[PDB]
RNA sequence: AUUCAUAAUAACUUUUCGAAUCGCAUGGCCUUGUGCUGGCGAUGGUUCAUUCAAAUUUCUGCCCUAUCAACUUUCGAUGGUA
RNA sequence: GAAACUGCGAAUGGCUCAUUAAAUCAGUUAUCGUUUAUUUGAUAGUUCACAUGGUAUAACUGUGGUAAUUCUAGA
């Protein structure tokens, strides 16, 4: 997350092409949109360099379906971090309840900065990856 | 042998029952769509000429 | 055949799977094209639904697009000289997707000299109606019109030729352009 | 050098009857697809006899300055 | 919620489609010729939508075992770029 | 109106429970990530002889092959 241009092909958006006949303001033609439901655009991800094909604001992906809530548990991936789901799962036989928990992983945007242990708020999209199928899309916690 | 021979002119055919198998021994060694002279296979098929179009083997 | 559903890996955890299923048609996956240049020969291939998918091989011109401009030739294709996924990509001169080639850039200085007037490297009231009305536009940049006096422009290609059956793309221009020659020029 | 020419009178007139071949020959669906490779069949052979007299002619940009110029 | 629907340009195509098909009733106009128009249907046909579906897919839930505690990554495992 | 060409159907139904332990399945979502014969409703004045253009071929006739198959050859 230090330099653009890292890997072999070049980073851009697609369609997206920045005129070399004109000179203009907005130094790079940057492309974003709003995911909805309330949830706001990040300031670094409209001023950012990035590119990242799979954010939930400057790439192509839709946010549709649920809406989760986890604690981060794992970061040191590449755009990646996996959060766990706590829950009480009901045994109608001794009437009570047991902890159970299940591990997500969640395709992480240069737009948020996230620990361990932060609360996160995602959104299902469509399969980035063989396990991934959520991209965070509020972070809310320290 | 049997030479099932057909004049596409006349639209006609007959099998020939061919014994003496050095007049057929002329056949041998020939493709289909090769032509075939007459007198080799028999002088009753003087002056005539075939072209082989297929048959059948035993079995 | 080629399969492509995800019952034949390992879970997430880590463990095997049982044989659930024998391969269904609809997962199925075929071998690649792997495009060559020059004598152009697409196949065709029944896909689902019908819908004919246009298998090419050996192609050899193309419909190269100058974004600027606004305009797009059919030029021909030369050879591919960098590959950002395999070199032995490049070494076997195939065509892919995003593939850098260079082009043959005859029609499209035919076209300058036509829209514009001026020449590249080193009459009619109409044409100088039509050239000084598209003043101050004759100055695109250093890199493109000294690949001009090369006579080969660089080009990606911007088209599947193993889904479309066309070698389709576009020249490099500005920041792009700079990233794939100090990418091939690393020797 | 002139055998050679020869030849090459021999290559252009069967190239025009190869030109008139399949302009004849072609379909509504298939016309637009030969004049292409009516063109193409003359092109590398437009080439192919330049380069050969000029084997009888022999008988008888950088990427670094690519990069530099930008500076 | 979109680089959506859609539109307009420069072109491009081992170029797709844009009816040489069939049955009943046979009618109106006259410059009266097999002249011109003309009904009810059948079949086919490009694209969009609908329906009958299909394929992937989110969350949560499965019986007995630790005398199974570590498993997965040679040659795919988990992720990124192409 | 037999035969045959063409067009559909034969991927439905019926049977069985061997495999299979987050696999199938149940309730619940999504396709802004796709294919879709058939219906159903819309939808082409723009095209390298047009009172309508070309070619084979089955069915058929006739000659046959092998012990034999829902086998087939030549004309």
């Amino acid at each position: 997350e230090l330099t653009v241009q890292s890997e072999r092909a070049f980073q851009k958006q697609p369609h997206i092409f920045n005129n070399p006949k004109v000179k203009t303001s907005k130094r790079t033609k940057r492309w974003y949109k709003n995911a909805g439901l309330g949830f706001k655009t990040p300031k670094t991800a409209i001023e950012g360099s990035y590119i990242d094909k799979k954010c939930p604001f400057t790439g192509l992906v839709s946010i549709r379906g649920k809406i989760l809530t986890g604690t981060v548990v794992s970061t040191k991936m590449h755009r990646t971090i996996v959060i766990r789901r706590a829950y009480l799962h009901y045994i109608p036989k001794y009437n009570r309840y047991e902890k159970r928990h299940k591990n997500v992983p969640v395709h992480v945007s240069p737009a948020f900065r996230v620990q361990v242990g932060d609360i996160v708020t995602v959104g299902q999209c469509r399969p980035i990856s063989k396990t991934v199928r959520f991209n965070v899309v509020k972070v809310s916690a320290a | 042998m049997k030479l099932n021979i057909s004049y596409p002119v006349n639209g006609s055919q007959k099998t020939f029952e061919i014994d003496d198998e050095h007049r057929i021994r002329v056949f041998f060694d020939k493709r289909i769509g090769q032509e075939v002279d007459g007198e080799a296979v028999g002088d009753e098929f003087k002056g005539y000429v075939f072209k082989i179009s297929g048959g059948n083997d035993k079995q | 055949g080629i399969s492509r559903d995800s019952r034949h890996k390992r879970s997430a955890t880590g463990a095997k799977r049982a044989q659930f299923r024998k391969k269904r048609k609809f997962e199925l996956g075929r071998q690649p094209a792997n495009t060559k240049i020059g004598a152009k020969r697409i196949h065709s291939v029944r896909t689902r639904g019908g819908n004919k998918k246009y298998r090419a091989l050996r192609i050899e011109t193309g419909n190269f697009s100058w974004a600027s401009e606004g305009i797009s030739k059919k030029t021909r294709i030369a050879g591919v000289v960098y590959h950002p996924s395999n070199n032995e990509l490049v070494r076997t001169n195939t065509l892919t997707k995003a593939a850098i080639v260079q082009i043959d850039a005859t029609p499209f200085r035919q076209w300058f000299e036509a829209h514009y007037g001026q020449t590249l490297g080193k009459k009619s009231k109409n044409a100088e109606r039509k050239w000084a009305a598209r003043a101050a536009s004759a100055k695109i940049e250093s890199s493109v019109e000294s690949q001009f006096s090369a006579g080969r422009l660089y080009a990606c290609i911007s088209s599947r030729p193993g889904q479309s059956g066309r070698c389709d793309g576009y020249i490099l221009e500005g920041e792009e352009l700079a990233f794939y020659l100090r990418r091939l020029t690393a020797k | 050098m002139e055998d050679i020419l020869a030849r090459h009178r021999k290559e252009n007139k069967d190239l025009q009857n190869k030109i008139t071949g399949m302009k004849k020959q072609a379909t509504k669906s298939k016309r637009k697809e030969v004049n292409s490779k009516c063109l193409d069949l003359q092109d590398k052979l437009k080439t192919k006899q330049e380069n050969e007299i000029r084997d009888w002619k022999i008988a008888n940009v950088t990427p670094e300055k690519l990069l530099e110029q930008l500076s």
